[PDB]
């Protein structure tokens, strides 16, 4: 029907004929060839009222990216930012609902971002990063797809922020899953007695002393050890030297309260 | 332009050249409407597209900088907007986009330069991406003023080479410079597994063998696990490997020797490789024999097979 | 790879005659209503005859096209093979549709 009225040069029938066809809902191929329609006739308000409807028809994110790559090949600012605006606050007014996955809300917190930062706007492309992870908790996409725009136009102390909880995941996640690699053990404490000086620095010191019994083992303990002992220490460290020892005390009664600690460590 | 630069400054060469790269509003429709319009749209419009006037414009600027530029100066705030309105354009070949970030880290923005490699990957294609991780995880690693830290600079390598390897290059380098690098800065041989991921991609050879002897330095324990993981054309020279790792550290070696002559056609490189492990020996030429009645008795089965 | 199904099939048949209706007109430019009666409750619809024609004409060329471009396919293919015994055109045309299947 449409291509003879296009041969015929019948531009307000063949725009009867789609408002019909996209009123029963048919499939993206109609719509497409819809908005392509009206970027023929330069009709730039009509093609705008489609992806108004078109979104609502489809609501998918390539549908919602697909009208802000229609406002961003055009450069109009004040068009492109009111569409973003509208398409991030759908998916936060429709939570609930659950028809946008993990990685579909990505792609559009991240586009918005990098359009931002193409708008010399850094404090926009910034904070919205904020309110997705918080507004979403559950998605790591997003607060990967976080990172690679500090890396991008971020100063280095903000990624160096970020990086430190990237890198904390990641090493939380291995340990649980393999038991016994102690090497990775020595950089997960040294990632938190770096960047991490907290409760929690403290805490995973207990909780590694905990997985610690190999050879390959004992000597994190040692790490353990002087990282309490650089900051109880002693009671502790009776608690593991318990794995057997009659030597051992005879040693600790000379030189305990003779001498220091570290003469006491020194037995242990 | 190179008229001009001669007979006046090369304020002058920029102020016609100038003329040229305005970027109207909207480069993606003009761009488009010159390829769709037959001849009638003149290319006046889409001239900023031609990556060859940027590049000498570019180079006027480059060349006009002085040596200590340290971003208070207009030219290296002019060089640097304008080249980085050839990356937003997205006209950036991947040797200008060397030339870019090895512009700023002479004029001591090394900190920018990581921005200037994190932009381009994105837009560039495998088997190109390998040459820019090579000059962005070397000046993480090797350049006085990057203070980046390490867990930073793992995170550079264990983003590329997940993402570079998943779309499949040898990457025999960046596996090393992940290698080299942990003994200067953390000091500690987990170099292993970080290089056995070489080994195991899912060349590698030549990854595999270096590795293993360097945990014969540190401790027999995680030797031993290598020679059984090493041997699971190609397979004869893993099974060779193996025997090498049997004689730093016999009988194993030789009941590999007939797993390895088992693991394939030919086998005398093996009975080198027994040979080699008899000739250890500072003990009777009877088990040596028995060996080489062994092989020569397979070899036999082989004919009788064939 | 696989087939493509027949509505995206029809899509690009409809993208691929926008374009020789782009270039139609192009090579023109080169170069140089509605009525409702409401007794019989008929529409009417004035247009170019001009037009008219040139969709007349461009089906009947297609169609001349691609009946040529199939009677040449014919025409080779008759004359392509001949190793495997046949008996007639018939027998021919399924020994080959047993080929396709493997």
């Amino acid at each position: 029907y449409l291509i003879v009225e296009e041969s015929l040069n019948n531009v307000e029938i063949v725009r009867s004929l789609y408002t019909k066809w996209c009123s029963l809902e048919p499939g993206v191929n109609a719509w497409n060839s819809f908005v392509d329609f009206e970027i023929r006739q330069k009709n730039w308000n009509g093609v705008r009222e489609i992806y108004s409807k078109y979104v609502m028809a489809h609501p998918q994110m390539q549908t919602w990216l697909k009208w802000v790559r229609f406002e961003n090949r055009h450069g109009n600012t004040e068009f492109t930012r009111s569409v973003y605006s509208l398409a991030i606050d759908t998916v936060a007014n429709l939570q609930n609902l659950q028809i946008w996955s993990d990685m579909e809300v990505a792609k559009l917190v991240n586009s918005f971002a990098h359009w931002e930062a193409a708008q010399q706007e850094y404090e926009r492309s910034s904070a919205l990063y904020q309110i997705a992870i918080e507004k979403w908790p559950s998605n790591q996409l997003l607060k990967a797809g976080l990172l690679d725009f500090e890396k991008q136009f971020g100063d280095i102390n903000s990624i160096e922020e970020t990086i430190s909880y990237k890198r904390k995941m990641e090493y939380e996640t291995i340990l649980s899953n393999n038991a016994y690699d102690y090497d990775t053990w020595w950089l997960y404490l040294d990632l938190i007695s770096e960047s991490f000086p907290k409760q929690i620095m403290q805490t995973f010191e207990k909780a590694i002393v905990d997985s610690r019994k190999e050879l390959s083992k004992n000597v994190q303990w040692k790490r353990y050890i002087y990282l309490w002992m650089r900051y109880v220490e002693l009671e502790l460290e009776n608690s593991l030297l318990e794995e057997e020892f009659q030597r051992l005390i005879d040693d600790i009664i000379p030189h305990k309260h003779f001498t220091k600690i570290w003469l006491m460590y020194a037995k242990f | 332009a190179d008229r001009e630069l001669d007979k006046e400054g090369v304020e002058r060469a920029f102020s016609i050249l100038e003329d040229a790269l305005h970027v109207p509003t909207n480069p993606e429709i003009l761009l488009e409407k010159y390829k769709n319009g037959h001849r009638k749209i003149p290319a006046q419009t889409v001239l900023f597209n031609s990556l060859r006037i940027w590049s000498k414009y570019i180079d006027y600027l480059e060349a006009y900088c002085p040596k200590d530029a340290n971003s208070s100066d207009k030219i290296f705030n002019k060089t640097k907007m304008a080249y980085n309105t050839v990356i937003d354009l997205r006209l950036i070949t991947p040797a200008m986009a060397e030339n870019f970030a090895l512009f700023l880290q002479n004029h001591y923005e090394v900190m920018e330069s990581f921005q200037v490699y994190e932009k381009t990957i994105p837009l560039f294609p495998p088997e190109i991406q390998y040459e820019l991780w090579i000059e962005y995880l070397e000046v993480a690693t090797s350049h006085q003023l990057s203070s980046l830290s390490p867990e930073h600079i793992r995170f550079l390598f264990e983003k590329a080479l997940k993402n570079l390897c998943s779309n499949g290059i040898d990457c025999k380098t960046i596996f090393i410079a992940y290698s080299v690098f942990e003994e200067r800065i953390s000091g500690l041989i987990s170099k292993s597994i970080e290089i056995l991921r070489r080994g195991a991609v899912i060349r590698l050879q030549l990854w595999r063998m270096c590795i293993s002897k360097a945990e014969s330095t540190l401790g027999p324990s995680v030797t031993r696990e290598l020679y059984q993981e090493c041997i699971q054309k190609a397979v004869e020279f893993v099974i060779k490997f193996s025997d090498f790792e049997s004689s730093i550290g016999a009988r194993e070696i030789l009941a590999y020797g007939a797993k390895l002559l088992p693991p394939s056609n030919t086998e005398l490189w093996d009975s080198f490789e027994i040979f080699e492990l008899k000739h250890g020996d500072k003990t009777y030429k009877d088990m040596l024999k028995m060996k080489k009645v062994l092989e020569s008795n397979m070899l036999i089965d082989s004919a009788s097979v064939s | 790879r696989g087939g493509i199904s027949y509505d995206q099939l029809a899509k690009l048949s409809y993208e691929k005659t926008l374009r020789n209706l782009a270039t139609q007109t192009q090579n023109s430019s080169k170069q140089d209503k509605v009525q409702k009666d409401t007794k019989t409750g008929k529409i009417t619809i004035a247009d170019d005859d001009k037009l008219v024609n040139k969709l007349a004409v461009s089906l009947q060329s297609e169609s001349k096209k691609r009946y040529e471009a199939r009677k040449r396919q014919m025409q080779n293919a008759k004359t392509l093979y001949g190793v495997e015994s046949f008996i007639n055109d018939k027998n021919k045309q399924f020994n080959e549709k047993l080929s396709r299947e493997s």
